[PDB]
């Protein structure tokens, strides 16, 4: 490419380092989404060095892909297949309906489907939350916006500790642990998965100190027995109230068994006994998966 | 634990395996190029462990940045006086993608002693993401060191210090180590500083891991062994000076052995 083949439909978006077009290639006829970065004085910004270098290597169904890169000395246009919305504004017009459960475990399926591949591919994403969630009018659900992603080594080193949209940090960064890992995209999966249920946030926390009380107070405050090692955590406090963990059925009530199931082990405490995305696969909740188009109009 | 994503580990050394041939340099590309040589590219690499050690940046940076410059030079003939502007777009780059708190870019022009302007330096960082097509996220040398460090028994600093010295020292020498690849090289200098400090051999776990045995990485070895026993004498220091540190276990005063009955 390219970009004299690209007729602008309209403004979809923004856009920290720019803005999110509709376009259609006027040859193939193909709608795409274009990502405008701004350019310019500390050059290609690391966000879109990161999203472009770690977007090349994840082709998957469930990932959004990056067709082409127009780059030119004062313009980077990144080229997205063209996806109809985000999941946050799905689950708002849906607000009388609620999404029907078939529809909310072939969503859920296939973003865990999408993460394994990242983590399989060493890729953390670090901003999941259904804003960055789109969907097509065929059933389904991708992962976009990597501009907050990282390339990880086995094991992990410490990397940026601002990560991940506060209602969906998980715990052990609040916490300030040295590491992280891809149990932090597992923990934002498993809000989006009581957010997809209920239509609302679950853990929507103003501080970080506010979002661990909310956590605390639905999963219980952890001790050295759920979770080893959690009051030698840098941010820790002895002061910390001590919540009763909740009946599991009360957090998300509309929820079966084996979604409950699945949640609690989404929401673990420990990072290490947390459920992985290719683990979670195998849920006996995904029995009867199937991939119906979405309800309403896109 | 997670933090060794047991869960992923064998599926991202197998794509880590695909990527490092994708990413390979070209084995003969000084060859082909008029104007500067492996000794002006050691000078460079040097230089960029310099660079390195007075940012703080991480060693896979410098990993990172190598791989882009003789990516870079394997295609684009380049005059010697552009070839630090190269090495110096490449670490920008590599910073931006690896690094939490990357150098900002007039410390890169600073560095250069004003050798080139900033308007220079962000010309090639356009240039350098060009050439390469924004394939940044290539396997290092320290990507499988850091895999092969979870098959010690039980783990030691000095072994992983000393293999991560022996890896940095290959960046040096195009010749011989642009034949060989990162989990290769990796694999050489885990063995070597196995042996060196604990007098162990590349283990059974990571035969199976990996494929590779002793007989295998006998080349690269040999290689490796050479320039542990010449290290005091190459015309480049940097880095046996940096692995005196304590950071990394004053490493670089270890003697290496005098055979490796291979
Ligand atoms: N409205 C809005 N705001 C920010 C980003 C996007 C966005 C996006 C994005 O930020 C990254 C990748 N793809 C994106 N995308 C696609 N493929 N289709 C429609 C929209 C869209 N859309
Ligand atoms: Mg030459």
């Amino acid at each position: 490419g390219s970009m004299e083949n690209f007729q602008k439909v309209e403004k979809i978006g923004e856009g920290t380092y720019g803005v999110v077009y509709k376009a259609r290639n006027k040859l193939t006829g193909e709608v795409v989404a274009l990502k405008k970065i701004r350019l310019d004085t500390e050059g290609v910004p690391s966000t879109a060095i990161r999203e472009i270098s770690l977007l090349k290597e994840l082709n998957h169904p469930n990932i959004v892909k990056l067709l082409d890169v127009i780059h030119t000395e004062n313009k980077l246009y990144l080229v997205f297949e063209f996806l109809h919305q985000d999941l946050k504004k799905f689950m708002d017009a849906s607000a009388l309906t609620g999404i029907p459960l078939p529809l909310i475990k072939s969503y859920l399926f296939q973003l865990l489907q999408g993460l394994a591949f990242c983590h399989s591919h060493r890729v953390l994403h670090r901003d999941l939350k259904p804003q960055n969630l789109l969907i097509n009018t065929e059933g389904a659900i991708k992962l976009a916006d990597f501009g907050l992603a990282r390339a990880f080594g086995v094991p992990v080193r410490t990397y940026t500790h601002e990560v991940v949209t506060l209602w969906y940090r998980a715990p052990e960064i609040l916490l300030g642990c040295k590491y992280y890992s891809t149990a932090v995209d597992i923990w934002s999966l498993g809000c989006i998965f009581a957010e997809m249920v209920t239509r609302r946030a679950l853990f929507p926390g103003d501080s970080e100190i506010d979002q661990l009380f909310r956590i605390f107070r639905t999963l219980g405050t952890p001790d050295e027995v759920v979770w080893p090692g959690v009051t030698s955590m840098p941010d820790y406090k002895p002061s910390f109230p001590k919540w009763a963990r909740q009946d599991f059925s009360k957090v998300v009530p509309p929820l079966d068994e084996d979604g409950r199931s699945l949640l609690s082990q989404m929401l673990h405490y420990d990072p290490n006994k947390r459920i992985s995305a290719k683990a979670a696969l195998a849920h006996p909740f995904f029995q009867d998966v199937t991939k119906p188009v979405p309800h309403l109009r896109l | 634990s997670v933090n060794e994503v047991p869960d992923y580990h064998e599926d991202i050394h197998t794509y880590l395996r695909e990527m490092e041939v994708k990413c390979k340099p070209k084995v003969g590309y000084m060859k082909k190029q008029p104007d500067i040589t492996n000794s002006m590219r050691a000078i460079l690499v040097d230089w960029l462990v310099e660079v390195g050690e007075e940012y703080k940046l991480q060693n896979e940076t410098l990993h990172l940045a190598v791989n882009y410059i003789d990516r870079f030079l394997s295609s684009m003939s380049v005059l010697r006086g552009k070839l630090q502007l190269v090495g110096t777009a490449a670490m920008l780059l590599a910073s931006k993608f690896e690094e939490i708190y990357p150098p900002e870019v007039a410390e890169f022009v600073y560095i250069t002693d004003d050798t080139y302007t900033k308007k220079q330096v962000l010309r090639m960082e356009h240039l350098v993401l060009k050439v390469l097509a924004f394939d940044l996220a290539a396997p290092t040398i320290n990507q499988f060191l850091t895999q092969y460090f979870l098959h010690q028994q039980p783990a030691n600093c000095k072994v992983e210090s000393l293999a991560m010295f022996l890896g940095e020292l290959s960046l040096i020498d195009a010749d011989p180590y642009l034949k060989y690849l990162p989990s290769v090289i990796a694999a050489a200098a885990f063995h070597l500083a196995l042996y060196t400090v604990t007098g162990q051999s590349w283990p059974e776990s990571l035969v199976q891991k990996t494929g590779y045995t002793l007989e295998t990485l006998k080349p690269c070895l040999l290689d490796l062994h050479q320039t542990y026993l010449r290290a005091p004498q190459h015309a480049q220091q940097s880095i046996r000076e940096k692995y005196k540190n304590s950071k990394y276990h004053g490493v670089s005063l270890l003697n290496p052995p005098e055979t490796l009955n291979v």
